[PDB]
């Protein structure tokens, strides 16, 4: 879930 | 299909842009060393090593182009290789030691602080050897680290598989051209490229008995790990 | 100095001369599986199979040249990666089995019949599936098998000169895959590309073999299979 | 008394 989310963010 | 028109020039200027940066760790002078503090001290640097390698990640010619759910299982799989190969980088030029961050060198003795650790810590030294023995390049060394992020979790996975085969041929024409350039002969850019490959076994091995010793110590209570940690490590289990 | 002399030619001639023979297992194909029949099944493959690995790692060009203590370190390090890329190997021309013996052919369903043995056998599958589409060839093979020989434990390593001579060895198994691409007829690029691609195989090997090594450890503990003394001193030496 | 030292040495 949270590399999911980070690799959007940037 | 971008990445797979670069040349071989803009290949490397491209990774060598990516770079990350060296970070510090937390180390506190003015306390000694425990088991629990100094694996509190090399997991929260890895985390926030982590946040910049998802961003170099991103950058790597190629990746961007894949799937969000593909991009995860690649950096799930070669996440702590990633770190390591950096660190055996970071080291070469400190023989004896282990150089994690600029405040965090440490020798096999100080390892021994962490049950285990030792092992792993000896089997990073002896990897920082070859690349010195070798005269290991930075820009040989970043063609490396790409292909472990697109090789690794390459095969556990059909047309996003071409294309990370096509990036992958493309990272191993830009290798030679290095070498060639270097002045290396036809004879010699062939071994060469085979002895820096060879690498990635023993990077792979080391992460294997990185990610079982982690597990370890996450499992008795040794230290918490940030949530990020926590999965990126039950992705391997 | 007799291993460096060999030409390419040579080297193919005497690694095809050294290849182990395919073992049958002792198996009987009218009693269904259970998770220590097959574990049992697997392992007396493979307690066998060493014994026949250890002849063919003898005739492995400048493996003999090595000390005895050398010799030990670099068999007890890649001994699983070894039965693996054979195990692999022979699996290539059947899709979705693997042919741990000719009349031990097993599809990834039967792998559940071990616990957490289907993942291990998903992880050999697509690297079988890799092997077929790369049309991975004999001579290629028998020198990514000796590569993992001479390579996997090669850092672990005052006599400093037999980790030079082994890797004057490993240039000289380099220069024989080159020389088989050329005669095959690809271009430089190409060559190398290949080359490339062969080698990355060997990092998926040794994640396998580290992997097999955890689940055959966790099956001798739990006592779903009693091991051979051989089979529990080549899986000490990796804890 | 490790039995790969043997087969080793025993080798054919
Ligand atoms: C995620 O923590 C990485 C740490 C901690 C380990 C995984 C220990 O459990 C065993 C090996 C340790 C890693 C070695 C490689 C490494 C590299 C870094 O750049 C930062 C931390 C670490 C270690
Ligand atoms: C030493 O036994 C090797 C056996 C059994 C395993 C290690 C299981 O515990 C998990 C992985 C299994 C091996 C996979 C590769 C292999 C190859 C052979 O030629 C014979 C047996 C085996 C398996």
């Amino acid at each position: 879930k949270i590399l999911h989310r980070l690799l959007q963010d940037s | 299909s971008l990445a797979l028109s670069l040349t071989a020039d803009q290949m490397v200027s491209a990774l060598l842009d990516a770079e990350p940066p060296i970070l510090y760790s937390e180390y506190d002078p003015t306390r000694p060393f425990s088991e629990a503090s100094m694996m509190g001290l090399l997991t929260n640097l890895a985390d926030r090593e982590l946040v910049h390698m998802i961003n170099w990640a991103k950058r790597v010619p190629g990746f961007v182009d894949l799937t969000l759910h593909d991009q995860v299982h690649l950096l799930e799989c070669a996440w702590l290789e990633i770190l390591m190969i950096g660190l055996v980088w970071r080291s070469m030029e400190h023989p004896g030691k282990l150089l994690f961050a600029p405040n965090l060198l440490l020798d096999r003795n100080q390892g021994k602080c962490v049950e285990g650790m030792v092992e792993i810590f000896d089997m990073l030294l002896a990897t920082s050897s070859r690349f010195r023995m070798m005269n290991l390049q930075g820009e040989e060394f970043v063609c490396l680290k790409s292909i472990i992020l697109l090789n690794s979790g390459v095969y556990t996975f059909l047309e996003e598989k071409d294309h990370i085969h096509r990036v992958l041929d493309k990272i191993t024409d830009t290798l030679i051209h290095l070498m060639a350039k270097a002045g290396l002969t036809l004879q010699q850019q062939h071994q060469r490229l085979a002895q820096l490959l060879l690498i990635l076994s023993h990077i792979r091995h080391m992460s294997n008995k990185g990610m079982e010793h982690l597990y370890s110590m996450k499992c008795k209570n040794v230290v918490p790990l940030s949530d990020l940690l926590l999965e990126m490590l039950d992705a391997h289990r």
